[PDB]
Parts: C-alpha cells; structure tokens; sequence
RNA sequence: CUUGUGGCAGCCAAGCGCGACGUUGCUCGGCUCUUCCUAUCAUACCGAAGCAGAAUUCGGUAAGCGUUGGACCCACUAAUAGGGAACGUGAGCUGGCCUACUGAUGAAG
RNA sequence: AUCAGAAGAAAAGGUGUUAGUUCAUCUAGACAGCAGGACGGUGGCCAUGGAAGUCGGAAUCCGCUAAGGAGUGUGUAA
C-alpha cells in the first residue's frame, strides 16, 4: 500500500472501477487515475448515450462532461461527501485526461476485478466513456489522442534503451559462477 | 446435499390386516427425517396410507455403486405449476447418480424456477445406449472425436491471488 | 403409397409379354412422351426404385444376373410392349440447360423477331420485364440497345440462353432410347451394347 | 387527360424499370419488417395492431380448417325527464328470433320497487306489455339507462 | 451445440493474411486490408483451406459465420480478377450530363428533370467510375469490393430521385443493370 | 383511477355446461399571464391513395418555431390545434422576518 | 431490454432466445438450392365488346403417368 499510486484506466469498468478506487480513498492511500477517456460501460453505445441524456435533462445541476468528471462523479456517489470524512477523501483522488507528465513516468498497476475482459462475457456490447462524452460536449477528443500519439512515441523509444540494457545485464547474468548456488536455494 | 434412500416400509398390522405389503422407493433426501417426510407425502397421495397407522422397517443409502464410470441418466419429472401436470423428461450426462438429480434441481429451479416440494420425481434410470439417448448435446458430447478449447477462459486460473488489488502488469488469459 | 403403387408396376411391366423395352422419358415434354406412348406402358417413377424393389441379387432379382444390370440401370428408362422407330425416328424438341449448343445463335439488335427473321409480334409487353437483356420497350416496341448472342458453339446452355431458346426456335435436341439387351423369359440374354 | 390516361401511357411507353422487383423486394422483407412492428411500438396504434393481429390470424385458422326530486333512470308514459321517457322497445321474439321496434303499450311490473312499478321505470328485468298484433308481456333484458335503447327479449 | 467450422479453399490470390484481425488480402489484381475485430471468431490459414470456428457460441453469433463467409469471399475474387458493376441511365424528358473527374473518382450529373443542380458524388475510395462508349448510356463502376461499389450505386440511385412527382408518370433516373467480375 | 369499438337474443363455436373470433336478428365563466404535455392547426421531412400537373385526402417522425383583429358569426392570415397546473393562476384579475428571482458592491488565500 | 430488472389494463401479438411435449419424413437421397418437365379432351357450360385457369355463376369430369389443380398468383382487351 504505497502512499501514491496510479491505476491505468484504460479497459477498466467505471463502476467497478471506482467502487475499488472509492474504497481505497477511504482507507487513506492517495489514488490517481490515468486514462479516463478509455473507460468502458456495459452496454451498448448509443444506451448509455440515453441515460446520459437524462443526466443533463434534470436540471434546476452542473452537468459535468470530461471523461475524467464523469468518473469523478461515479466515485463521489460511493463516498460520503457530505461529511469531512469523505469531503477529505474527495481530494485525494486526482482523475486526469491520459497522462500529463508528472505520472508518464511512474509504473501504473491495473486492478484485476474491475478489467473488460475478465468481467464481460465475450461480444456483450460496450462504450467507450472517451467517446461518448465526445458526442456530449466534450470538445477534447482530438487533442488528448495526439498527445497521447506522441508520449507513445517517446515511451516506446524509452524502452528500446532500456530493453538493449536490461540485455547487456541480461548477457553478463550467467558469468556469475554463483549461478549454481543460486540453483540450489531456487533462486 | 441430497442421498440415494432406499425406504421400504408398510402399515401398522391389525386383527383386519394381519400381514401389511412392504412398499419400497428409491427416492433423494438431505437426511433421514427428509426421506421419511418425502416418502409419507409420495405414497399418501397415492396409495391412501395414513400416517399414524404406518411404520417405516428400514432406511439405508445407497452409495453410487461406479461412481468413476461416466453415465448418461434419464429422468422422467412432473413438473408442478399453474396447471399443475407436466410429463416431462430431462437428461443430464454425469458420474453419480445423485449428482444428476442435483443438477436436474439446479436447472428446474434455474430454466424453470421449479421448488423442491412442487416437483416430484417419477423416475431415474441409466442410458447404456447411445442409441437410447435422444438430445443433440448429449449425442455430440457421446461423439468419439470430442475435442474443445476450455469454455470461460477467463474462469481458469482466474487471477490466482489472495487480495490482489492492483496488480503490476495485465493478465494475458490466453 | 405412391412409392409402392410404383413398384408394383413397375413389377408387372417386367412381367410384361415381350419387347423388353427400357424407355421411359427425357427432355421431351409430356406430349412427346404421349405420342411415343401412343404406338404401344412406359412408366418409371422414382428413378432405380424399381432396380431397388427387384433387388441387386439374383435370389431377391425376378430376372437372371440383375446385379450387374443394376448399375447399368439409370435414368428415365421403363418397360412396355418399334426397335426402327427408337432407331431412326428421333422428333425433336426444344433444347435445356446443361447440354452445349450447336452454334451460335445471336438476337439482332432493334426490333426483335420471334421467328428470328422467318416471319415479329411487338405485342409481348410482358416479356420485355420478362427478358432481362439490355432491350428498351420504346413507343409501346420493345428496342435492343444492341446485340446479344443467346449462345455460342461449345458452350453449356446457360440459364439466360435456356430461356431465350424456350421462347425461340431452337430445337437443338433429339430423343433417343436405350435398348442394349433384351430381358426375354427364355433367352434372359441382356446384351451391354 | 381522359379516360384511363395512366393504361395507355404503360402501354405505349412501358413500366417503371425497377418496380416488379422493388414490390418484390418489398414482397420479401415485409415479414422481418411485421415483426418490427409488435417489438417497438407502444400505445393505442399498438394495441389496434393486437386484435386485427389475431382478428386475421384466426380467420385464417378457420380458412384452412376448412381446406333533486327526479327521475334518474327512464321511464314510459319526482321529475320524469322527457328524454328519459321512452314509449319505443327493439323486443327480440325468442321463437321467431326476429328483433322488432314494438311500442311500449304499458308496464307489468318493475322488480326494482313497487313505486318504480307505480312510476312505469324501464329498469332492466322489468315486466312490460306490449302490442303482438302486428307478430304481450316481456321482460327488459338490458338497461336502457347504459345501452340507450330498450332492449328486451319476448 | 459447441463447435460450428467452416472452411475456405484459397483462390490463386498472393496473400491472405489474418494478421491481428485484419485480413490484408493481397491478389494479383492487388492488396486490399479490412478489420476483423466486429466479431470475436478463431480464423486459421492453413495449407488451402482457412477455418472459421465458433466455439460455444450462440445463434447471434452463430449468424455472423456465413456473414464473414460471405464478406471474406468479396474480396478474394476482388483481388484476383476484379469485380466490374454496368450502371444504365433512363431518361424521360430532360437528358442527363455526366461528367468524369479525376479518372472518374467524382461523378457529376446535370440537367435532371429540368433541375439546374450539379449533383456531384465523390465516390467511395476503392471504386472509380467510367464511361462505356460501346453503348450509350453504359457507366462502368469497376472496384475491388461489393460493398463499396454497391453503396456507391445506391448512393447515385437515391440522390437521382423524384420529389412530390407520380412514379408511375416519370421514368428518368439511374438504376443498377448487372454485376459480374472484370474478367 | 382514466383514453377508440352499444346492448340483447340466437346460429355457429378453437377449445375448456360454458365457449373466443365470426354470423343472424331490427334498433359558474372568461380575460391576461407564466411555463409544461403531444393526443400536431400550420410550418420541416417522408409514405400511401387514379398521385398528368396544379391543387387535395389519409398516415409516419416531428413540440424547434408560431397559432389574430372586431360584435355563433366575417375577414385577414400559413393556421387561427387541444390541454394541464383537481376548488389553473379569486391573496394576477373581473363578470352572472426569512427565503426565492433580478440587479449592485464586496474582505479573502 | 433506444427509458431492462431488483394485482390494474391481463386477452393476446413478437422472423427474440433456451428448454421441452405431441406429430412427420429422411443414403427408396430429408429441407433448401439450382436443372427440366409442370401434358393432352378443353377456349368444359352459361356468363361478354373483350374472360383461353387466373372479372365472374354450380360442379370442376376425364386418357396418359412419378405428376400437370376446368388452375395459386403474376399478366394481357383477349
């Protein structure tokens, strides 16, 4: 339980999702999401449309819009925001639009009970949170997919690095006449 | 957890009736106490026994005698609802004989929500015959060239953890 | 019932009198078949059903070395109770698909003729829906934008030329009956030639 | 233009190109497209959809078989409306089966009350004499006050 | 059921490949690439024959086998000899002006029942549009892929329509003739 | 709760003595106003209809925008649609403190 | 499930799905598919400008066969 930690959200669940996250906020530990455009709804695209248009017929509210404000809005209905205990837990979870550099650079865990493929059955209809609030009011589909295009560029070159060095330790592992021994304790 | 029970049992001899038959079923209880229950309740709707005048001599179970050797069982059920009459005839391929039975309650109570009281079972009896045998499923699951990726790829190894939130990498499941 | 009806004649026509004919239809319509009928039962229903009823062994077979004779046994062929007339004379008949033209017939373009050119009735407005081919039924006249060739020597008659040919003169077809061998009670000699 | 201007205008220039097949067409996915129908729609055009469903569906089962002080309730002659007043009755003779408009000679006796009786109410199941010499008493067999005639059998 | 296979024998072509759902099928007349991942299907190429699997799978999935079936074998044929669909233009009164722009890729027609509108269709890519000389009229819509080359006659059909007229009274328009491959 | 299908008497009558659909029988009240509903008066786009065209009728989506001036009427207009706010708005209208809303400032990281 | 699910309309409708029940054929080749035949008295008789099976009125008969309905629609004035 590191005291920061940063959950992929790309291929996750908005509810089973944020019902994991919202429990951790509680707990204390400090939970920022990346990649909420990528979120997915069980349902197909244009049902999930609908009850989001009954979202912004009822009105007197603020009709939040952003991928990252819709899932801000799923974890707040697991909280009790009314009280400061979960008024304190509110802000601890950062949700961004893919990821700004301060976290480009930190390794980002998935959560195993919440993924699309381990929770949907094969060829059950899904939407895209990205894409359907880009049919909503969103208006920064375009731009977070090329900067997303471009740090996938530089992440991908910073592997090759990485991976031609992991391989020169990786060629020099086995000159360690030690090796035997480590044989003998499995390690 | 149900048991094979077979319960034989006649009524109380008198000076009119000095030597009772002995009745006997092969019907499925959790316990003891439940066979008697389902054996009053099968037999007096039929038969007209009176409970207070009826004496049960033995119950014994009956442990499935090849338990190992893979069967096809046939099951002819009533089934009880608005209507109340339905002959109808399931079939489920299993190894133990009270395992079909549960399976039949599992999918009476699941395709049809059936309840144990409504349902009566008329009789259980083993398909040695593929010939015998009359569903598709169970005709292509006899076939000699079975062969099957295991179905819910997802349901093997699952995710093999004790608490595992927030797991470092994604899972291949493949 | 019907099936059974069929064996049962075809039974009694192998214990016909003579002729041991083996002819029972072909392309020709049913009046072709009646006229041939005429000079003379020719029936066969389902085809090798007769063959199957009589047996493929010579115990279950009414006839001598019917085993054999079985596999020969195919098609529209029956018995009745002549060997000049299935010889010589072959009437012909519209031709059908699955066979190749003798030559290439083509439609000439303009104002068609049901004669091809021997009369060319511009009455069949139906058949201008009817026909599919590139015609434009203009001033109550069905026009070719051009020519279209119905068939072509050495090709198999397709099913656009199939129905050309049945509205058109082409009798590119000629019946012919299967007479090898005789099944006589005495001689029960079935000759392969 | 006269008499059957659009027969000839098909006979001297031709029908349109495509319409045989497009009613074809149309012809074919109607069946896909009946059953559209049932699944989406909602309300009284749904439900007059229902029984005309079975209404055709049954008639072909049988084809191929085969293959203040007033009166509230009318009276004849408190306040008795005139409009309520009724003197005409549709009595249906049983033997002969034939409804007939007979006038309402008078009334026997209303089960309802004997003031009911007294007022000649037309209530239903009341006894009333009329005329038979164009063909006596009759009992009411429905409730003028609801149906709006005085419908009685003989 | 548990199992439902079906079986392709691979044309001439080049290449049929089933890299990663997508099928960048490469014939002699050239390469084609269309996605694979609508439907969660096993596709095996093998020696001649590709295998199209379901495996405990439901009827509406079930369906989508013949469906791929017939999808796979469009552009199988496209790419080996091409697939050529004739357009054939009726008028009743006014005639049609067409024109071809960019080797036909853009298709504009003019004077349509007396309408002063330059419809223009930038067809669909994979498809161009030619003109036959030997027979008046004849417009030659030649392509790789049914699907395309389809809705591109179906689009040139409905934008040549008739508003608030009797169909039955007015014949001019542009309707589809017949398929059949280049060669 | 309420909406678009009269009743009675028979003949049938799939079926379960009833018996559906069929069939016979003649027979308190109104001005302004604010919104809201669609069950659309017009306007938008479609379908069908003997739809030449013009003009017309029915039907479908459609509540975005409108839906009068003068004592049942007489003209314009594209039409002069229907309603609800259960004692419509009689504490807007007549006869037989605080909280809203609108505006105006405002200390403060 | 394009407003899913967590006695009132209620009778039924659904080319939605999964189970079943009762009947049918089926290597005498099941269904579908294409390939062809789908006849001759006869254009039966009234009915009519024109009705040849297909506007219409009672049957609606026969020879051939494995099968051609005085015809199931399209269609034509026919």
């Amino acid at each position: 339980f590191q005291k920061v930690v940063v959950i992929d959200a790309k291929g996750h669940l908005l509810g089973r999702l944020a019902s994991v996250v919202a429990k951790q906020l509680l707990g204390g530990q400090k939970v920022v999401v990346v990649r909420c455009e990528e979120l997915n709804i069980s349902g197909h695209f244009f049902r999930n449309k609908l009850k989001y248009l009954a979202y912004l017929r009822k009105a007197c509210a603020f009709h939040f819009r952003a991928p990252s404000r819709i899932f801000q809005k799923a974890v707040r209905g697991m909280l009790p925001h009314k009280t400061a205990r979960g008024q304190a837990a509110l802000e601890h979870l950062q949700a961004v639009e893919g990821i700004p550099p301060p976290f480009d650079k930190q390794k980002r865990v998935v959560v195993p009970a919440a993924l699309r493929v381990l929770r949907l059955k094969p060829g059950r209809k899904y939407c895209t949170v990205g894409r359907l609030s880009s049919e909503v009011g969103w208006k920064y589909n375009d731009i977070v997919a090329k900067l997303e295009e471009r740090r996938k560029v530089k992440s991908a070159a910073f592997y090759q690095a990485k991976l031609a060095k992991q391989k020169k330790i990786a060629s020099a592992k086995e000159a360690s006449p030690v090796n035997q021994k480590l044989s003998q304790f499995g390690y | 957890a149900l048991k094979e029970y077979q319960v034989v049992g006649r009524k109380v001899p008198t000076e009119h009736e000095p030597v009772p038959k002995l009745f006997r079923m092969r019907l499925f209880a959790p316990n003891e106490s439940v066979a008697k229950s389902r054996y009053w309740y099968f037999l007096k709707m039929i038969n007209k026994v009176k409970k207070a005048t009826g004496e049960i001599v033995a119950i014994n179970e009956i442990s499935e005698p090849k338990p190992l050797k893979a069967k096809v069982f046939g099951i002819w059920i009533r089934y009880d609802s608005r209507s109340g009459t339905h002959n109808m005839y399931k079939e489920f391929r299993d190894t133990t004989r009270v395992g079909a039975v549960e399976a039949m309650y599992a999918d009476m109570a699941a395709r049809h929500r059936a309840r144990f009281r409504s349902i009566r079972i008329l009789k259980v009896v083993e398909v040695e015959k593929k010939e015998d045998v009359r569903r598709n499923y169970v005709k292509q699951l006899l076939n000699p060239h079975l062969k099957f990726p295991l179905p819910h790829r997802r349901t093997g190894v699952v995710g093999l953890a004790g608490k595992k939130v927030f797991a470092p990498h994604r899972p291949s499941t493949f | 019932e019907g099936k059974a009806a069929l064996f049962s004649g075809v039974q009694q026509s192998l214990d016909s009198f003579d002729y041991m004919w083996i002819f029972d239809v072909t392309n020709m319509r049913n009046t072709y078949l009646k006229r041939i009928r005429d000079d003379w039962r020719i029936f066969m229903g389902k085809t090798k059903v007769m063959a199957k009823a009589l047996g493929h062994t010579p115990e279950e077979e009414h006839a001598e070395n019917v085993s054999k004779l079985t596999k020969l046994l195919h098609g529209a062929v029956g018995l009745l109770f002549v060997i000049g007339y299935f010889e010589s004379f072959v009437q012909n008949d519209f031709a059908r698909a699955g066979a190749v033209a003798p030559f290439t017939h083509v439609i000439p373009a303009g104002p068609v003729y049901s004669r091809a050119g021997q009369i060319l009735t511009h009455t069949l407005e139906p058949q201008v829906r009817q026909l599919g081919m590139p015609t434009v039924l203009k001033n109550g006249v069905v026009t070719l934008l051009a020519d279209f060739p119905l068939c072509t020597e050495g090709q198999q008659l397709d099913s656009r030329q199939t129905r050309l040919l049945k509205l058109f003169g082409i009798t590119a077809a000629e019946f012919k009956v299967g007479l090898l061998g005789y099944y006589s009670k005495k001689g029960a000699s079935v000759e392969f030639l | 233009p006269q008499n059957e201007y659009i027969e000839e205008s098909i006979r001297k220039h031709g029908r349109r190109f495509d319409h045989e097949e497009r009613k074809r067409k149309k012809a074919a996915r109607e069946a896909h497209d009946a059953s559209l129908y049932a699944q989406k729609t909602r309300g009284i055009k749904a439900k007059l959809y229902q029984e005309k469903r079975r209404k055709e569906k049954i008639q072909m089962k049988k084809t191929i078989k085969q293959h203040k002080r007033m009166i509230t309730k009318a009276t004849f002659v408190f306040i008795r409306p005139m409009a309520l007043r009724q003197k005409k009755a549709n009595v249906t003779h049983k033997e002969l089966g034939v409804t007939m408009q007979l006038p309402i000679i008078g009334v026997k006796k209303n089960p309802q009350s004997p003031t009911y009786t007294q007022l000649g109410v037309l209530t239903k199941g009341t006894v009333i004499e009329v005329n038979v010499s164009e063909l006596k008493y009759a009992q009411i067999t429905n409730n003028p006050e609801l149906d709006g005639c005085v419908n009685a059998l003989l | 059921d548990i199992y439902k296979d079906e079986t392709l024998t691979i044309p001439k072509g080049v290449t049929v490949d089933i890299k990663a759902r997508n099928v960048t099928v490469t014939g002699p007349r050239g390469t084609l690439k269309q996605n694979l991942r609508h439907v969660d299907i096993e596709m095996k190429k093998q020696g001649n024959t590709i295998k199209f699997i379901v495996w405990h799978g439901s009827r509406k999935h079930n369906a989508c086998i013949r469906s791929v079936y017939s999808i796979i074998n469009n552009m199988i044929i496209g790419v080996t000899q091409g697939f050529r669909y004739k357009m054939r233009l009726v008028y009743a009164h006014f005639p049609i002006n067409i024109n071809l722009t960019e080797n036909g890729t853009v298709v504009e027609i003019r004077n349509f029942l007396g309408e002063r509108i330059t419809r223009v269709i930038k067809c669909l890519p994979g498809v161009t549009v030619s003109i036959s000389s030997a027979v008046k009229d004849e417009i030659i819509l030649e392509g790789n892929s049914l699907e395309n080359v389809s809705q591109s006659a179906a689009n040139i059909k409905q934008i040549c329509n008739v508003r608030n007229k009797d169909i039955r009274k007015f014949l001019d328009g542009i309707y589809v003739s017949e398929r059949g491959n280049i060669e």
